Order: C-alpha cells, then structure tokens, then sequence
C-alpha cells in the first residue's frame, strides 16, 4: 500500500470565530467625545427652571 | 293655545350671562449674577428659555 505517497491536505483559510453583532456604541450619544480629548472626567450640568409666582 | 281658550299675550324676553374675568397675572423674576456668568462653563440663556417654558 501507499504508506508514503498519499498526502494530507490543509485548508489555507482559518475559520474565523462566530461572535455577536455589536450595536450599542452606534445607539448611544457620542457628543462628549469632542470635549473628552484630554482629562479623565467630564462634568455635565442641567438647568433648574425658575418658579412662576402669582 | 287651546288650553288658553284661544288667548295669547306677549312675554318679556330675557338673557343669561357669564363673565370672563382676566384675573390671572403670573410672573418670572430671577438674577443672573455677573460673577457666575463669568465663572460658569458656557451660556446661561437656557435659564431665559426655562422661564418662558414655565409661564
């Protein structure tokens, strides 16, 4: 028998791992990436409305 | 007209009425301190829009 002349074959492509579609970084707000070019904290502030008086 | 014999006499007309009283008078009144206007990170004109939204 051919103990020496029958090859073994390798595929030239690796199987890439199956992994979840990422979505959340496209859904949330990115606006503070403009300010966050430096430093390790961003402070965001909000209005408290003035009261209506009689 | 038949119960009245066949008599008719003229009634006086009259009206009803209601008053729309224009009795609500409401205000906004607030300070924007110059030291605060200078020391804060950006425009305080959002407080004028908040006052308008409150009325």
């Amino acid at each position: 028998a051919f103990n020496n002349f029958i090859p073994e074959l390798w595929s030239d492509m690796l199987l890439e791992e199956w992994t979840a579609q990422t979505v959340f970084a496209n859904l949330v707000n990115r606006e503070y990436e403009g300010i966050a070019s430096k430093g390790n904290v961003v402070h965001i502030a909000g209005v408290v409305a003035p009261t209506v008086k009689d | 007209y038949k119960a009245a014999g066949r008599q008719t006499s003229a009634d006086a007309i009259s009206d009803t009425g209601v008053d729309l009283l224009i009795d609500q008078e409401k205000s906004i009144d607030f300070l924007v301190d110059d030291i605060d206007r200078v020391q804060v990170a950006g425009s305080l004109e959002a407080y004028t829009r908040a006052g308008a939204t409150a009325l």
